[PDB]
């Protein structure tokens, strides 16, 4: 949970 | 040996260096733009989690962006940046 593809 | 310095993509030939501040290799690059390297991609370039620098093949990129302040990339918050698999030249 610490980034998330964009 | 001529490296790709931004832009990346799938076949560039790159410097992947050492990112104290980040404590993550990245792309050598001259966009402010971060390009880290994926961890899967360590064993295959004979790196540990130090050589300063090796020389691969971009294979696979992703654009991600953190969302939050505390994350393995020691990037703020709303960064938005890249993770890139390589293998070696």
């Amino acid at each position: 949970s610490e980034f998330e593809v964009v | 040996e001529k490296i790709a310095i931004r832009d990346f993509q799938v076949g560039d030939l790159v410097l992947i260096i050492l990112d104290e501040r980040h404590d993550n290799y990245v792309l050598f690059t001259v966009s402010p733009t971060l390009y880290f390297l994926h961890s899967e991609s360590l064993p295959a370039l004979d790196l540990k989690p130090r050589r300063p620098w090796v020389l691969g093949k971009v294979m696979e990129k992703e654009y991600c962006q953190a969302k939050k302040a505390q994350n393995r990339f020691k990037v703020p918050l709303g960064t938005k940046f890249y993770r890139v698999k390589a293998v070696s030249w």
